[PDB]
RNA sequence: ACGGAAACGCUUUCUAGCUCGCUAUAAUUACCCA
């Protein structure tokens, strides 16, 4: 669960609790996660935030049901995302939606992840 | 009426890909016949959560077996005997090239399409194409572009072509004056999915 | 006397338009040039302010003898149709531009439309270092159509200027079709057609028989 | 004889209302033309002054025999219904406009609506130089409804003038439906629609069932 | 922290203590910070300053939450917005807003930063 | 047998007129990795 009063701090604590380069100490503390792959994660939600604004949840429930699968498939390919869908409770908090204002809050959580990822790195 | 108009006819010698930033993954197409079938995957997961196969699909997606023939979502359909392929989306027929363990292409980029699903070429694309031609063939715009040297020679000046409102001055803005429209949308029989070759 | 007659039209978009819009709380990835929409149906709008604003400045290349440099320097054919502030007689002038609302939203479900706007990626390419600069700007979709009312006052001050003004109204509507009505415009984004140009009296008694023969002709 | 009858109707709107309040020096990025809003509920009003002034100036174009310099020079058909400061017979003239107070906050919240007022973003383009200068103006949103009510008094022998006053008042409501009520006006911002036009007599004895048919 | 006292006098003091182009001696002493990057944050706080005058505070919790995301994200993109939100303690003043009278104090504080940004250069 | 009694600070009056959310801008570039 992520609520409207905690999700940004959850997102900061998830981006910090995330692995880094142990070796290659020339410019250290660089993540084993790249900006392109995390923007690939946010691309899945950017075309649902607009329709969370526009139209009803009973046409977006199908697209959230496939959003679970999109996060599963991105978790399976690279191990960098695989240790981000667990740190950030993404698959846990994706089952927690059930309306519009939690879909919007989840998309804002993804943006908070991207924001703290740009801010650290 | 100072609006002198021009009509540009554009023939394609080479294949032209434009647009959209989206890409189908390696598990979001179907190659059954000589026709790559790109379905609406939300309806594809709707139809297949009803057949108890959603957990089996979640198992399929993280399943990196060898012989990429078995990793391209035809294998998920013919494996668990799914013959109803009635989903929204579109087919584009095969080139016959890019093969055999065929059909194992991986990530296609979708061409730019309007809301009806009919593809078109936007005029911002072709206006930028015109703009490089007009910049390069001008010995006023070649000279002093790469400027400021601060970050890492970072950017064009963007003012060798004078642009803006520009307080006090009259409004010139050359490339506001050239106005390229979009195209009437062609049909998606015209798309083929070439690969890339360096 | 007093009369009010009503120019109806149906605005058909082509390469549909982007009348730029509201929200600051948008996203980090999604639509960052939003379009203006109805607050209640979330359908796109053509506001009457942008219609009047393009129509003045396209009629003002044509109907000003001396160059403008300001409104209230227009040439008493546009001051009476669009108002000045600084003529004593031309302040409320004779034309009301209502906001156009999306009409064929049920027709645009028989065609395969997921949403009544579209998002279009647009990408400033840098010409040295070749670095890209993407953006997602929203626009109404192509075959969108709009109700268009435009109301005209005919008092006794419209002594014999009704026909002369309707020349100017149907000149401005055909001049918007040669230009773009808001948005990028030089990159597509504009092209508007006006169909079913029809003028009817809504108040008073006036003849609309001879009015609908410089509209449709 | 004496009676007070009440015209209640519902001001729906389309191309919603800007009707300005304070043009006090606003914040740096905020709304430049805030709409007039109630102090407690912070919802829009369509006040009685705007309805009364619009309906004089639109009925002054219709029912004046001669063009007036001022409301003092209006015809007696309008001076008796809107008052006249200068005619002794027509001080306190027969109609009471009341402020209108947003009937459907609950129906708009039932719809997908966050705020009852929108901020539309707008600009002017200079003609030489083509500079742009923006605007954030507030606008009571589109399908809001507002409780409109008039009170008409029926005194000593105004009784011969009752019917052909309401033909005026109806007509004035037909001119607000063709004009705009309030700010910015010729750029949208205006379209109202009076619905459920019902005349009820409140005090005294008048037969409004011979009259409520006139307002459908 | 900023109280209903010197919160504007903080903002002016933040602008003069903000880095400049010591280089570019063609209208010099200008900031690295471009005013569009700062008006894109005043746009957020301006819509919140308008809605705080009308709505409640519980009906602004998600909206206010997203503020931190943007002040993080805009800081992770340009280094100029980064020392804007560091010299002006914006991420710290964002954690302090808990009432509508404190939300409006932050929302007027950002206007003071924009006002003194235009006033100097 | 109250410096008192009697007396609506009231009538009339549109926050309104003018104003394009606009200007520039190819969803692109590099070619590899186990």
């Amino acid at each position: 669960i992520l609520t409207d009063e905690n999700y940004v701090d959850i997102a900061e604590k998830a981006i910090l609790k995330l692995e880094r380069n142990t070796r290659n100490r020339k410019n250290p503390d660089a993540f084993f996660l790249t900006t392109s792959k995390l923007r690939n994660l946010l691309s899945l939600t950017s075309t649902l935030f607009d329709e969370s604004k526009v139209k009803e949840y009973d046409a977006l429930l199908d697209r959230i049901a496939y959003l679970r699968v999109q996060f599963v498939y991105q978790a399976g390919r690279e191990i960098a995302v695989k240790d981000l869908i667990e740190k950030a409770q993404i698959l846990e908090a994706l089952k927690e939606i059930k309306d519009r204002e939690t879909l919007q809050r989840f998309c804002r959580y993804m943006e908070a992840l991207v924001a703290y990822f740009k801010f650290y790195g | 009426n100072d609006y002198r108009t021009f009509k540009l006819s554009l023939l394609t010698l080479a294949p032209i890909h434009i647009g959209n930033g989206e890409k189908y993954t390696s598990r979001e197409f179907i190659y059954e016949n000589k026709k790559f079938y790109f379905p609406d995957m939300g309806k594809f997961y709707n139809k297949m959560v009803e057949k108890r196969l959603a957990e089996k699909f979640e198992a399929f997606l993280i399943q990196t077996r060898p012989n990429a023939r078995n990793n391209r979502l035809i294998s998920f359909l013919n494996d668990n005997r799914i013959a109803e392929r009635s989903f929204g989306g579109y087919s584009i027929s095969e080139t016959g090239l890019e093969s055999n363990s065929a059909g194992a292409i991986n990530e296609v980029n979708k061409f730019i399409r309007d809301a009806f699903g009919n593809p078109y070429i936007p005029g911002s694309s072709l206006k930028g194409a015109i703009r490089t031609i007009l910049m390069n063939t001008t010995p006023k715009w070649n000279n002093e572009n790469a400027v400021n040297d601060f970050g890492r020679f970072p950017k064009e000046n963007k003012n060798l072509i004078p642009w803006g409102p520009k307080k006090g001055k009259e409004y010139d803005d050359l490339f506001n004056a050239i106005r390229v429209s979009d195209s009437k949308p062609f049909d998606n029989k015209s798309l083929i999915l070439v690969q890339k070759w360096d | 006397t007093f009369a009010k007659i009503k120019f109806s039209a149906q605005i058909r978009l082509e390469t549909g338009l982007h009348i730029g819009g509201s929200d600051a709380f948008a996203a980090i990835g999604a639509i960052n040039s939003p379009v203006i929409k109805d607050p209640i149906t979330n359908l796109p709008i053509i506001p009457g302010s942008s219609l009047k604003g393009k129509m003045r400045t396209l009629l003002a290349k044509v109907y000003n003898e001396k160059v403008a440099e300001k409104p209230s320097d227009d040439s008493d054919i546009l001051s009476r149709l669009f108002g000045n502030s600084k003529d004593k007689r031309f302040k409320m002038g004779r034309l009301i531009f209502r906001d156009a609302f999306l009409s064929n939203a049920d027709e645009l479900d028989s065609l395969g439309v997921r949403s009544y706007t579209e998002v279009k990626f647009e990408n400033t390419i840098d010409r040295i270092t070749a670095e890209a600069n993407p953006r997602q700007i929203e626009r109404a979709i192509r075959n969108s159509t709009f109700d268009f009312e435009l109301i005209y006052e005919i008092t006794d001050e419209n002594e014999n200027q009704v026909e002369e003004d309707f020349k100017v109204i149907r000149d401005g509507l055909k001049l918007l079709e040669l230009d773009y009505l808001g948005g990028s415009g030089s990159r597509g984004y504009g092209k508007v057609a006006f169909e079913n140009l029809k003028a009817t009296t809504v108040f008073g008694n006036y003849d609309v028989k001879t009015l609908n023969e410089l509209l449709t002709a």
